[PDB]
């Protein structure tokens, strides 16, 4: 003459462990992780075209080292740079060369026209024991290292405006040698200053001769700087010797472009998110693999695991 | 756990229950069995898998950014991006771990919720044809055959065809 | 939603109540009226008038800062100002989208939580002489004018008056 | 024997607004605010904060002393609004590290000059040039004294100036970059001549550069700014023997809630404690989306253009 | 606040309540007592507790950072340094503020949803026994000692023993 | 009777707390907890940190050698504290970029020095001034050599140091710049000169300056001091001519958790993890308001002056 109706909820063998606000250790039926922290191991080639630089660093394929000619003229999204990179050529100091690393990779082009230049009266095309092409003396490709010409240097007014509707990104150099009698040598002046001015920019280098410690058997050493002329400006070289003049302009681009520094493989897959430990899904909000991310990444947090709740509380019969 | 329905008055979880998340476990002359509530069910689903889309898939887009890894040393300047670094590591590492606790506290008291939902719309569905036994289960006080059990799930329960004949059992 | 009032067993809101949020709708002999609830309509709104007063205004005064544009190209020192910016940006972005997302689903659930205790104030008062006939409607088994259900939204309904009336209706 | 009915209910809106919770993307709610302010009146109210329009000149050309910019001189502000049509119409010159000279001008607020006398003895001083033209003459930055040789020669200067006030003294000076060695010759009778501007705490040595550079305004020389802050008790000296841009005073530097901001919007008449290069926005709203540059008393930016706050229940139509 | 009956139905906090968080107080032919509920204050504390041991010693080590405070005056550098402290203080104030003002509204709440468990649980187990008056007391209609009413807070009420005279004197 | 009543409640108490939630910004609650710590102790605790008092010494002072700081030398520490207090009695020093040098030295935690042997033949060494003062006698900075002129002559310097140890070798240097020409003359018998310390890697050049600067402890001369960094396997060269500070030897360079702080606070004796300018602070609550300069475990800096955690339920008293 009666009856009895029940109401309950679901229960799991094997739950799972999550944390709450008053609970620092509840069961629930079941949960999802948030924190990817494994990776493929390699970097994917796409949707983000990688540039793997292998034996050249960027400032190398930049100033034209010969092991990194076929790196001439390229575009990229994310430079990786491998920790196996050296250089063969004459030693070079980059002042502020962290800016242009980063100047150099977030314009993501090596794009590279060549100007003429009103070098006359001196030698062009100098080589060097260092700069080794086709097992011959040679040197930095983009790259002019103007000597003196029958023993005679005179002093340098080049002009180059910027007749283009893009930034112009110049590459120049000075030579410190390391001898006075490799200064005469070469430049037949005792010093010479070097004043690359622009109407709003205006850079003076003077050589310093001197010894410094010998890298693939050179004491002397070259500068490299950087000048930027805006459309309508022109470029002044005004210079009475120790000059390592440009062979043109590389263009300078706005973009997603990058640098990253990783020795992962590059593989064949579709990986939106980059890191240097190698390519990882983003699929979880956040990830621990590496802070440096490229691309749609997961944020990078301290915590190994978090697991996300997808149940309600697991409350099995004793 | 803020509605005690959970680990409340219901302290056990029908592990045979795989049709469903919330059911109903019914006793007549019939026998003994078990059915599952599947609007309950997908009341708890849908909502957890609202948290989940504002999660999943709605990741950032950042390509070019600071140095965060450096050999030599180099001061005041290295300094501040570390710091920078390691300050927004910190805050976001925060963020995850205060986002993870408060979800999962309201996974428990919306998968809580529905259960009272449930529980409360059956007890008003029988009127004072029933009483509560106060362990989520209902004594109903009339002859119900598999078939208005079936109603009480449905919603097609009168309680005004069962009122006499209930409340005649109880009352007496 | 938690307490399954706003959608739950009421899943009908009168868009004829302009004098309230909460209310009462008296169908009985001597007419139908409606009536609102001036408590539980302004403790939801006392509620969500204390969230506003927490976000409305309340921002930073902040003068001199660093630059967040840049004309030229300059390196590593402008990369940095960039990021720094970039971060606190996507930062508080997070913190506006969960705020928003957090506060309104109190907002919802304060409100149906205001609502339910509505309801249950008035099956208390109104004791055993009626039931809840689960679409948020009470079945008053006794002959209630319009003066005694003015009485049950005024707090001043005695049960006993009715009682012996009421539980011989249901018998 | 008869009954009655009591129903309790609450209210519903036709329509409503839609908002986004935890639980779910889209949810109808009875009435909701916005949060995220993505709108401008389009102009720098003038009020509460003193605004100074900058109109033709930047506030190193207004601070330099450039002929067009003699309108600010000795003059305060809140907010220097830099215009993106100004122009400089002096002597072409260039300020090493500019950002940081115009970043701490800005936020001392003031370019209050008092006018110093230095024993320029056996110089020829307040120095001409054709670029720099007040009215239809020749002329020169206003707030620096141009030194040129005296009767064919120029003797070493090393006057001294002592900081007896209780406040820092900002002192911007200059040296000449030459084009031609004969302007060289011609105006300092020597070859290369250093300028060592030293303090007690700091010193500043800076050596000419003789050379052509791109003709602006047919000025092929440049002039390099420098500036040095002399402490309470610390005494400024100049020691040089040419090429020397010597100042006419010091600028006195403060800290307060002064700052700049780039911006083309007009200054028109209201009050808004909120300013944006887009113009002055409300700061009602704790976010906005008008510009990440805030000035004031400023909502947040963030990336979002609208965030809506339910400020009711959920939406329950009846139809 | 959300169920109404720490400032709802009972609309008096027991002051002289000092053995316990939550109780009862009853009145019966042999007089008139006090008693605490352990398990539902036990229930409250720990919930609160488990919030203070996620705050209450939990701090980061941080040894060598940036320049925070600066003598001289400088340009872009002290400046960026100057806003990265600003921005990560000022985001840090907003997370305590967040955090202090979410979880004092939890606690009240579950304080608040305990409280009301307690009452629901007390109102099933008398079944039909009792009548809730509405302010947070319960009419027994029955001769209750002080046995039994140790009985309905010791879960040991059994409501058949006293349902035939409950509802004899409910209605009559 | 046949009746009886039972009443379920809550407890209060009749002093409550106000705290803030986010309906209200005032409730009343039994009771609640700060989670701002606002108090300090005073003191800076000598433990679990390893604290150096600098006293009347910078810790750059303390780095060249000034005679009042030879007693922290080859010493090492876990946080150097600077007082107010401190000033110089030595030759008159100017070193560019001040701040990453004493960033640097304060992150490395030591001020070990292993001295070296340099060529300086045909230079006079160990050069001394009236300004820097050792019992009572002219004297210089401890780990800096001031090479003057032997028999009237100063031959061009060239030195060799190579980097045998797998650490890296911090070298402190300078470059004198005399007041008067005849000084330049009286001290190194050339006219002006140069020094340039390059590696392998770096390269640093220094021209000085003959100029009379405002006289500080009637030296109107000045020095620059400047610091070179050689790896595992690079080489120390030091070309020059006249003006050279010289190094006696190198600073190791190490990784830890050391910093620098500046506060005039006691050293006392406690146990305190957090340390912050205005004294030790406890870290039991999660925030404070006592400085933003802190190290170790310690509470995030906020900008409220107390929060308070509710810790109990409303307080609705009878
Ligand atoms: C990035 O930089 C690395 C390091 O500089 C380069 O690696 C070297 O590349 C050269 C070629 O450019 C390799 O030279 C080759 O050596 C082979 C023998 O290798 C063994 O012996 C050497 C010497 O001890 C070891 O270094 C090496 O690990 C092995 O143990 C020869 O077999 C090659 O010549 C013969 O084989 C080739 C292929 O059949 C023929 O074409 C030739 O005509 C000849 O018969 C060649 O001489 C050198 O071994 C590589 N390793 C090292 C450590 O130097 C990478 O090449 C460079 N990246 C790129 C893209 O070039
Ligand atoms: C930027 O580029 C410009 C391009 O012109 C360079 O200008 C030349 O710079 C050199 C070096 O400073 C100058 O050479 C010097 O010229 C002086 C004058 O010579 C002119 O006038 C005389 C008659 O008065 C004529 O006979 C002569 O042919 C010229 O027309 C000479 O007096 C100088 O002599 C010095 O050097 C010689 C050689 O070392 C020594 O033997 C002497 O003892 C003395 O020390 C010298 O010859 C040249 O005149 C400049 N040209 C012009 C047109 O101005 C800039 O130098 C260069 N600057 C930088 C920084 O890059
Ligand atoms: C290194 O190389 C650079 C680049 O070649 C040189 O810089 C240029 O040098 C030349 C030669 O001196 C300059 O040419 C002169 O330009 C003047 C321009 O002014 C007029 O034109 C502009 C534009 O129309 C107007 O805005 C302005 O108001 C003027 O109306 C000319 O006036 C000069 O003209 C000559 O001939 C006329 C007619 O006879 C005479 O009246 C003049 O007096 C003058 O003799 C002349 O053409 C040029 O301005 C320089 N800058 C640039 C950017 O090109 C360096 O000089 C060089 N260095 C060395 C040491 O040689
Ligand atoms: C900072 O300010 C001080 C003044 O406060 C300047 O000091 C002068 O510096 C110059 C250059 O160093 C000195 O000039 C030199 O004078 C020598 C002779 O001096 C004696 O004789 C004169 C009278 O003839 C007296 O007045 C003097 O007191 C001495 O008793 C000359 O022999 C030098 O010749 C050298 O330079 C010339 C070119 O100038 C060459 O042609 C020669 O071949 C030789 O190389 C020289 O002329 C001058 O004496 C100093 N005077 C004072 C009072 O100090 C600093 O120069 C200045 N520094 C800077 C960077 O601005
Ligand atoms: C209001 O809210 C605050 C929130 O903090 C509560 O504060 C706690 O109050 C209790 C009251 O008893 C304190 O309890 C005592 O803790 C001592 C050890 O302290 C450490 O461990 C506790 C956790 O166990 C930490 O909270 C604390 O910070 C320390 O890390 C015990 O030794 C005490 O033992 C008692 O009993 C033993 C045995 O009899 C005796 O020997 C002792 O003398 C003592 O009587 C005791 O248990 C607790 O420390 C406080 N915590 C904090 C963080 O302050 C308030 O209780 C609460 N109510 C009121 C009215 O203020
Ligand atoms: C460029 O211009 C600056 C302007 O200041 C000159 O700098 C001054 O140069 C003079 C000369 O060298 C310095 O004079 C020295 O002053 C010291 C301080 O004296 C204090 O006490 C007296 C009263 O007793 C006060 O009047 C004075 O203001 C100071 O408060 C003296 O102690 C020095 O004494 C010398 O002589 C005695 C003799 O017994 C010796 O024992 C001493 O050791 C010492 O040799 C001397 O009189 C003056 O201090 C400089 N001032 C500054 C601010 O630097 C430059 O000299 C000038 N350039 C050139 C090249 O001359
Ligand atoms: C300043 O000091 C530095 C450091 O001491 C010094 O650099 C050294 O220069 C010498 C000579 O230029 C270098 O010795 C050469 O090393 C190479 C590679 O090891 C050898 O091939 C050379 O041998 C040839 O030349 C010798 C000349 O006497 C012949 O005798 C011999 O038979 C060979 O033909 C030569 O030994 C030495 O490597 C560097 N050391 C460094 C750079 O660390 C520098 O030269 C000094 N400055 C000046 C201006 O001398
Ligand atoms: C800020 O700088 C601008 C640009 O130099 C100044 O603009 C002024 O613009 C008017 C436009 O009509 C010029 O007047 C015209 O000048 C030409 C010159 O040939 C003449 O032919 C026309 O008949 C007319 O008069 C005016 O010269 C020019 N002023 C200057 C100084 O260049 C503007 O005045 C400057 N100041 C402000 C407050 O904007
Ligand atoms: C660095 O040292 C070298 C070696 O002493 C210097 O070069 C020599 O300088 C002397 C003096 O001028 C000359 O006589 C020699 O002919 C130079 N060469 C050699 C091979 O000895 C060099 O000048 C020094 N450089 C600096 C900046 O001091
Ligand atoms: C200039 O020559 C270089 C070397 O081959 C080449 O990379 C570049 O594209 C050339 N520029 C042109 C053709 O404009
Ligand atoms: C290059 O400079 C020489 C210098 O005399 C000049 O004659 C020649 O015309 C210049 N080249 C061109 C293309 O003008
Ligand atoms: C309840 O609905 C189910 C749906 O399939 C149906 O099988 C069953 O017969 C229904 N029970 C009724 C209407 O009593
Ligand atoms: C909506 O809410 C806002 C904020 O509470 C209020 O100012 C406005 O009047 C309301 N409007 C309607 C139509 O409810
Ligand atoms: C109350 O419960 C206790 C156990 O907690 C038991 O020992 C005691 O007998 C009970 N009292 C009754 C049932 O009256
Ligand atoms: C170098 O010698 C000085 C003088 O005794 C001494 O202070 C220092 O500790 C020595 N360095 C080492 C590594 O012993």
């Amino acid at each position: 003459s009666t009856a009895t109706l029940c109401l309950g909820h679901h229960a799991v063998p094997n739950g799972t462990i999550v944390k709450t606000i008053t609970n620092d250790q509840i069961e629930v039926t079941n949960a999802t992780e948030l924190v990817q922290s494994s990776s493929t191991g390699g970097i994917c080639d796409s949707p983000h075209q990688i540039l793997d630089g292998e034996n050249c660093t960027l400032i190398d394929a930049l100033l034209g080292d010969p092991q990194c000619d076929g790196f001439q003229n390229k575009k990229w999204d994310l430079f990786v740079e491998r920790s196996k990179a050296y250089s063969n050529c004459y030693p070079y100091d980059v002042p502020d060369y962290a800016s242009l690393r980063s100047l150099v990779a977030s314009s993501g082009t090596l794009e590279f026209n060549n100007e003429s230049f009103n070098w006359t009266g001196v030698t062009q095309n100098g080589t060097s024991s260092a700069c080794k092409r086709r097992s011959n003396n040679s040197f930095f490709s983009r790259l002019n290292w103007l000597t003196h010409l029958k023993f005679k240097y005179p002093a340098l007014n080049v002009t180059m405006p910027n007749n283009e509707k893009f930034d112009k990104l110049y590459i120049w150099g000075v030579h410190h040698p390391g001898t006075d009698n490799d200064q005469i040598s070469l430049y037949a002046q005792a010093s010479g200053r070097i004043t690359v001015s622009t109407k709003r920019s205006q850079q003076t280098v003077i050589p310093n001769i001197g010894s410094r410690p010998r890298v693939r058997d050179i004491p002397s050493r070259i500068s490299i700087y950087w000048t930027i002329v805006k459309p309508g400006d022109i470029l002044l070289i005004n210079s009475t010797g120790n000059l390592i003049a440009p062979r043109g302009y590389f263009k300078i681009r706005s973009g997603k472009s990058s640098i990253m520094r990783s020795d992962a493989p590059i593989g064949k897959c579709n990986s939106e998110c980059i890191t240097p430990n190698g390519s990882i899904p983003n699929d979880k909000p956040f990830q621990n693999v590496n802070r440096i991310t490229y691309g749609a990444c997961p944020r990078y947090v301290k915590q190994n695991t978090l697991k996300l709740a997808t149940g309600m509380r697991n409350v099995p019969e004793k | 756990g803020i509605f005690g329905a959970i680990a409340g008055f219901i302290e056990n979880g029908w592990e045979g229950m795989v049709d469903g998340w919330y059911g109903f476990r019914h006793q007549n002359s019939e026998g003994i069995g078990q059915a599952a509530d599947l609007k309950s069910t997908q009341a708890a689903i849908n909502q957890i898998n609202g948290k989940l889309n504002r999660l999943i898939g709605k990741t950032n887009e950042k390509f070019h950014q600071i140095e965060k890894e450096f050999s030599e040393v180099e001061g005041r300047i290295q300094d501040l991006e570390k710091y920078v670094e390691d300050t927004k590591i910190d805050l976001w590492s925060y963020n995850a771990e205060l986002l993870v606790a408060l979800e999962n506290q309201h996974t428990i008291d919306l998968t809580d919720s529905e259960m009272n939902k449930l529980f409360e719309r059956t007890k008003k569905q029988l009127r004072e044809n029933a009483e509560d036994m106060g362990n989520g289960c209902f004594k109903i006080y009339h002859k119900c055959d598999n078939a208005c059990i079936g109603s009480i799930r449905n919603g097609t329960y009168d309680h005004d065809v069962y009122r006499d004949e209930a409340l005649n059992n109880r009352f007496q």
